[PDB]
């Protein structure tokens, strides 16, 4: 019995793990209240991965939400699907953190460190068979980079063999939506480098523009948004739960995207992907889904996949469908784009088919692409991060509970250096 | 007494077996459950199925299979599945985690903990049995379990049982398509760990089949679900003859013996024919010298590799079904004075003939027709030189920059075994372009 | 280019598209001229029927001729009468002279069968 | 299989490729929401070569709506049949430029190019063995006549070896229809002499001649006229949509039809169409057919073809007949009236038949027809671009827009070489 | 023991094909669904089926045919109509596009790709062949299928098989009706590239046809399913022989030797007799004599030419039903004893015949009548020179200033093939002058 635990970290933490809760029991059929309101019997086969059984026939979720405010704890709660939850697995502080990440990793949060260890420890020590931790956190903010990163250090020191993967949330190319973001960007990828194993940035335009250009929808509302990456969330960890023909599961996607350890950046994807009008106009087959799978307005982070050079795609299918073409498009693709892949990696796809498609949908299919295009994300926090370093800016109110600047200079040395194997493994030739 | 131990390792393996029980049962009559069926075999039973089953004193059939797993999906799939009752529940061997298209987590860290257990089955099997023929391992070449496991499986039988015959179904990587990325790194280190214990591989290629489903078949969406039928025709035609009688009956002990010439290049290839559909099989003769003449065309082949740019070193044909060994010896004397067709200059002796009396039989919810004759022919040629050749050279292009090795190196394997597998596969394919001249 | 202007023309468009526009088709419909079949379940999967299927199946391959009583492209009129008039009995020699083998016959045109594959 | 896209070009496009799509579906027994309704079963033999399937046993037309004012596509996604057609393929251009050809082909046209091509290649690479392009037009006005031109240009730049075939509405002899027309219709006629493998010239004023000399219509509207260009351009193609005799297709009738590649203008032509009235005072035999297909009231291009001869003609009979009565028919006429042919091709005839009637109508025909009589009609244009080119009238709007009186006499040179090209060919010898 | 392999190429193949194979099916007793049934079998023989089908299965016939065209319609018709269950579907074999009347394209481009599948569909039935005497291959002149993939068709065969013959029936264009305008150039390209390996092609006219039903048949509505049944009775008249028992039995190799004076003038012209109607065969007493000299009126020669405007080289005459040899020998002395009736000088006897006793089957739903007796002469006259300089005119008058030349001359051929074409055109024209002097 596999098994993976799942945390959530600040504010988006909190409410992209509501969303993926809230779908993966639609699918398991599962009631808020928590008794199997479901019709087959092969959803309990594995209810085990993402439940645990409680007296009756009650399944709590295996989350140890996290957040310095008791806040969006109260939202959480008040919100559908937040009753089935464990009431000891909320941890939240009372000082105050959220945007700073001194303040969510050297003080006030830290105090909170110990509960939250001892969380995850009593859910991890429940399990038959460990796997690994999902962090739903988003870097660049607070508690999402701070008090994520922390955790992940922890975590990784605690159990080193178990995989680890994060959902983090990157700044987007423009706006803001924080001012300290390109500060905080830098100091969570830091601590992301070398201590997760997966990392699936996702990205609020690219959510946008997924969500204007493709799904239509006129108003943007909010749980939409957060809908299309708890997708993604159980259609990357579709195989742990599900039978099917091709059966890959976390460290078997480890051991394919990732060449190099300190390359494990992904590009989700997510890809029935139609809109509210153009379904019944639409037919959907191996062919539209692989169309869907491999065009630029569908990959979830905000670089461009033109740019760079496509280590390796993924392509989890869920659904009922034929291997031979499931096969044979995965390789035309590669026929029809030779210089979008890297040609020293020969057949950069790895495909796994799996049974019992998502509700409502006939076939599925879950982009994760490792393309050198992320290294443009990388390089424009590095230019924010020395355009704010070369001034100081918002460094006193770093510096005012520790943080002497070597932090920053070794922060912004590793920064740097990922961009620097990025360019050297992007365009090189083979032989 | 000629009997079989299945071994089915890695989730294509167990698929294959899956199949393969299935054709197995409805061949010799059982029911899913187990139980022969009432009113029937009212003379003393029969002993054609001691070859698969053994026969406990409930009257239910025990088959000689070993499943295996490290995932805890697809043999869970079969312990719940309809073939439940049917399968010893202790012999239904499963893991708690796979190795993950991963040969150092298949060989040394999660696969030692498993070996154990299925050394003990194969010992209390084998004990359970008079006169062992061998072992038919079911794999894949795909890795993880496939090669890691299967690999150390094949190492410690090794030790146990020696002189026993070890016939491998594989399925060979394709020549253009590979699911997982390290599949460069796990075909090397599994041929380097089983050219030293093998006796007989069969490869079976995925995306021929493809083709073979594209053309004769007639289906365009074929799943793994008639790979694994097929696979299952083709074991069923080559041990049809320890469990049937006929015209000269070919043994699981020595078809290895007449179609291996060295012992290094125990690698023949397998083809089915006819693997034709209802419509198409109505509307022509199915005549000994035209399935002869489509076992020999490029286009029929299981694995995707021409047999014009390399020559038949060895071959060996199997005619299920009523089949006149006249009409044999014509056909082969025909594909013999035909050219395009090569023998290496050491081979004016190269078939071997094996014709039984019982026919095919078809799989309800198939799509082969059942016909009277079938040929499975198994031919040792060296055109697969051009295939490894280029498996080495995509070995090559992932290990000349250290591409996927830090996971064997933190779990297993190392930079100098990989260096002699290297230098292993080049003597196999130095090997294989002398025995040529 | 200027933003908020691309995305309430885009706005206007969307909202003329799902206006009163979508029918919300109500017949499954069947063109009895493609085929795919893509299940071949597993015979462990014990998890896994319509007679106008049958029906139009049968009228797809239902040997034309039989379902039409007057013809359609002459195509389908040159073969309109296959059935040939008068019982015309084929054993009377006097009337039908059909060239019959003979046992010295047959056994050597079955030597020279393989003879002559060769040429 | 063979297969042709559709592609509606500017106000006169939009309109008669609407009618089209009505009349053909009609035809195939498909109702206006999309579904299969008919009674014979040959109607879903060759379904694929105008439509593309859709899940739910759904048929969408393979056609692309192209302009450059979103008031067209308004209109005609609002009536019967507007709703057929895939949603995403209504591309529309927020600007204008109806009536300026400079303006509708380097200018805010040129920016909606990529937009169209991209929906063109996704028409055009979901299908086995594409044949060719038709799209529908008229020589005068800036979204049909610079924007057709300018994707002609591209698509036979991208995709050299399909047939293309364009149908294009040329002015009338009399009154103006639009004043810049003259200028228009040169400089579009300029591009369609290097691109579009065939070209079918329709006239108004002919078209009006047809409807009241013959058809009666004492309320004759735009919806019959767009009828009776709909029938022909539904009839050229009926060889690919149902079996006959004696088939041929667009690449039978190109390759039999022009002798020299810049000859491809011809003269459409439908035979039974007869009054209500005199309905009951006909006889449908292939004599009457004949007669009325050899008919001058009956082209829909006006440039009378006894003023010229006929290059090369073409029957597509549809019905229950007899070819010795067909053949015996294009005989006769070429033996009478022997003056008219030109006599270096002996025997330039091409006739087909299909027994596959429309609606009613026992039997029909298609009549196309390349002569030398359409020297007429490009003399008249060259004569009143000339009239309004000599004193620089109506020009600011090109030269502000960019171009330059360069194109203007290069497009009169190759006008000019058109014109001595079948004034030769029309007074040519055999020896 | 005989047998001859149809090759039907183009519409004008696969429509006379539907003819034909409905006419041999219906002489023989076959059921369309290919089962012989009762009331037709009887006991111990009837191998006259063996010439044309192949016993196959448990009962059934399949013909040895091959259907081929590049563009769909006309032969998923055949796939999907009364004969759909009688052709293996593999010898109904399309392409994606048509030829679109251009020789380039039939024989230099995507006629070009089909040609492996149908050469091995032929070698195939080649293989399933128990003694070949030869490939019936019907098409038409015409344009594109009929030109350029029929003639590679003849240039593959001529390179693989060799000294097997191949008899063509071929369409001309007639002299006056004319239903294309590029077939002067496809006409003298198939000529010049079928000349040389072409055995003997019997030539034929639709407008003579139309002359011929409209007169004597009373069909003032006639069709190409008229044409096409009564081209399939001229091919049945020439295969007779083969199935039936005669007086004088001619087989195919016999009546290329007996026709053929050179191996370059191999282009006969046949008639049939009688052609009478059903209301009309009541009021005549159908003798030999009186459709001897049927078959020699000027009327009912199948290419527009009147024989008197040339010399008769050779004749062939073949007779079936109710005909005695000495009625034969009279009708021939007293054709001999005609003075208009010219013969060249060199050639004195000038008649093959023969005579088989089983009269022509006649199909329901038809135009022609039964008929006790039957004449089919394929003369080999010199009025065929008439016809081929006319065609040849109408080639130059369209090549004088390259009209329907850039097609050819931008998908593939050269500008000098058509002068190769039309000066070997003009030394077989003077061929014809100096052997008919
Ligand atoms: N013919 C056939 N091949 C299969 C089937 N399932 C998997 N394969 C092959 O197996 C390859 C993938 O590697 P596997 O052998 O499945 O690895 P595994 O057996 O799952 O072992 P682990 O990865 O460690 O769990 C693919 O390339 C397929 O070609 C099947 O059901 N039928
Ligand atoms: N007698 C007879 N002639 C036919 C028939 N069908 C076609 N033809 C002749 O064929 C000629 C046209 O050339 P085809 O051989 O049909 O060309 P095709 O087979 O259609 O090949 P493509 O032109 O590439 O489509 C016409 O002149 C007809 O005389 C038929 O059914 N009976
Ligand atoms: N999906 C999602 N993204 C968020 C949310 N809140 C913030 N973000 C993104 O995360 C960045 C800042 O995160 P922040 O609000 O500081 O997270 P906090 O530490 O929990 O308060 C911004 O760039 C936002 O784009 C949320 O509730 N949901
Ligand atoms: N036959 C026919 N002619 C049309 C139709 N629509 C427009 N026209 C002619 O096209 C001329 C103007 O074309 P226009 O609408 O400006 O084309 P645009 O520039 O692409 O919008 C008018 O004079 C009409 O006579 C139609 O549906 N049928
Ligand atoms: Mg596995
Ligand atoms: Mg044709």
């Amino acid at each position: 019995m596999r098994e993976i635990v799942h945390m959530q970290a600040g504010q988006c933490g909190n409410q992209i793990g509501a969303k993926f809760w809230e779908v993966i029991s639609d699918e398991h059929g599962i009631d808020p209240t928590g008794t199997y309101h479901g019709d087959s019997d092969l959803q309990l086969e594995r209810i085990n991965v993402y439940y645990n059984e409680a007296t009756g026939g009650k399944y709590v979720p295996r989350a140890v939400l996290v957040d310095l405010e008791p806040g969006t704890m109260d939202s959480v709660r008040s919100g559908p699907f937040g009753q089935i939850f464990r009431p000891d697995n909320f941890v939240f502080g009372q000082s105050g953190a959220g945007n700073n990440w001194a303040k969510g990793h050297y003080t006030e949060g830290a105090e909170l460190v110990d509960s939250v260890l001892d969380v995850v420890r009593k859910e991890a020590e429940s399990c038959d068979c460990l796997q690994g931790f999902q962090l739903t956190h988003s870097l660049g903010g607070g508690t999402g980079s701070g008090m994520g990163t922390l955790l992940i250090s922890k975590i990784r020191e605690e159990y080193p063999d178990r995989i680890m993967n994060t959902f983090s949330v990157v700044p987007s190319p423009k706006v803001s939506d924080t001012v300290v973001e390109p500060y905080n960007a830098t100091l969570s990828v830091h601590q992301l480098v070398e201590n997760t194993d997966e990392t699936y940035c996702i990205d609020n335009e690219a959510l946008y523009d997924i969500c204007f250009r493709t799904l239509k929808l006129t108003t943007p509302t909010y749980g939409d948004l957060n809908h299309l990456v708890s997708a993604t969330m159980s259609g990357v960890t579709t195989c742990l739960r599900f039978p099917g023909q091709l059966n890959a599961d976390l460290r078997k996607l480890a051991v394919n995207m990732v060449p190099f350890p300190r390359l494990h950046f992904f590009m989700p994807g997510f890809a029935p992907l139609t809109s509210r009008g153009s379904q019944q106009y639409r037919a959907l087959t191996v062919p539209e889904l692989t169309q869907q799978m491999f065009d630029a307005k569908n990959m979830m982070a905000a670089c461009d996949p033109r740019h760079g050079r496509y280590l390796t795609v993924a392509a989890i299918f869920r659904g009922r469908m034929s291997m031979k073409e499931v096969d044979e498009q995965m390789l035309n693709v590669q026929n029809k784009n030779s210089s979008y892949f890297v040609e020293w990696i020969p057949n950069n796809v790895k495909t796994a088919v799996c049974d019992i498609p998502p509700r409502g949908l006939k076939m599925s299919a879950t982009f994760i692409g490792n393309s050198t295009a992320i290294q443009e994300l990388f390089k424009r926090i590095s230019e924010q991060f020395t355009a704010m370093f070369r001034r100081k800016a918002f460094l006193h109110w770093y510096t005012g509970e520790g943080m002497d600047e070597m932090e920053f200079t070794e922060a912004e040395s590793n920064m740097n250096d990922l961009v620097s194997e990025y360019q050297q493994y992007q365009d090189a030739t083979a032989e | 007494m000629r009997e079989c131990i299945s071994i089915h390792v890695g989730q294509a393996g167990v698929q294959i077996g899956n199949a393969c029980w299935e054709l197995y049962c409805l061949e010799h009559g059982i029911q899913p459950d187990g139980q022969m069926p009432s009113d029937k075999t009212i003379g003393g039973g029969d002993d054609s199925f001691n070859t698969f089953f053994s026969e406990t004193g409930a009257g239910k059939h025990v088959p000689r299979a070993v499943f295996v797993d490290l995932e805890p999906t697809v043999v869970d799939e079969v312990r719940t599945g309809t073939y439940r009752q049917l399968f010893h529940p202790e012999q239904l061997i499963t893991g708690k985690e796979d190795a993950a298209n991963n040969y150092a987590r298949g060989h040394y860290t999660i696969g030692k903990e498993i070996v154990d257990l299925v050394l003990d089955r194969i010992r209390k099997l084998a004990d359970q049995c008079t006169g062992l023929q061998g072992f038919l391992i079911f794999h894949s070449f795909g890795g993880g379990t496939g090669s890691g496991f299967a690999s150390l499986l094949m190492e410690r039988l090794s030790v146990d049982y020696g002189k026993k015959s070890k016939l491998e179904f594989a399925i060979y990587p394709a020549p253009q398509i590979s699911t997982a990325v390290v599949e460069p790194y796990n075909t090397i280190l599994t041929t380097h760990t089983t050219l030293e214990h093998s006796d007989c591989a069969f490869m079976v290629d995925n995306e021929a089949i493809y083709d073979i489903c594209r053309r004769n078949l007639d289906i365009e969406r074929p799943t793994y679900t008639n790979l694994n039928r097929l696979i299952a025709q083709i074991v069923s035609s080559i041990t049809a003859s320890l469990r049937f009688d006929g015209a000269l009956n070919v043994d699981l002990t020595e078809f290895q013996t007449n179609l291996v010439p060295y012992p290094r290049i125990h690698f023949p290839l397998a083809t089915y024919a006819p693997v034709i559909s209802a419509e198409k099989a109505y509307h022509e003769q199915l005549s000994v010298a035209e399935i002869t003449n489509a076992c020999f065309e490029p286009a029929n082949q299981m694995v995707k590799c021409d047999p014009r740019h390399g020559k038949y070193m060895a071959c060996c044909m199997l005619y299920r079904g009523d089949v006149v060994p006249k009409d044999v010896n014509a056909a082969i004397a025909t594909i013999k004075t035909k050219r395009t067709i090569q023998f290496v200059d050491w081979c004016p002796t190269g078939f071997k003939v094996g014709i039984n009396y019982q026919p095919p039989t078809v799989v309800p919810g198939g799509d082969l027709a059942k016909v009277q004759r079938a040929v499975c022919m198994l031919s040792n040629t060296t055109a697969i030189a051009e295939a490894w050749a280029r498996l080495d050279h995509k070995f090559d292009l992932m290990y000349a920059k250290r591409a996927f090795v830090h996971w064997y190196v933190g779990e297993g394997m190392e930079e100098g075994e990989f260096s002699e597998a290297r230098e292993d596969l080049a003597a196999l394919e130095k090997d294989y372009e002398e025995v040529g001249v | 280019p200027v933003n908020i202007v691309h995305q309430n023309a885009i706005l206007c468009e969307t909202i003329k598209k799902e206006n009163e526009c979508q029918r919300l088709y109500t017949n499954y419909s069947i063109n009895p001229f493609k085929k795919m079949y893509t299940l071949t379940g597993k015979p462990n999967s014990l998890h896994d029927e319509d007679d106008n299927f049958l029906r139009i199946i049968k009228r797809s391959t239902q040997e034309p001729g039989k379902k039409f009583e007057f013809p359609q492209t002459e195509a389908q009129e040159v073969g309109w009468y296959y059935k040939p008039l008068l019982p015309q009995d084929r054993g009377d020699k006097r009337i039908h002279y059909p060239r019959q083998n003979t046992e010295i016959t047959k056994y050597m045109d079955e030597a020279w069968k393989q003879k002559e594959q060769q040429e």
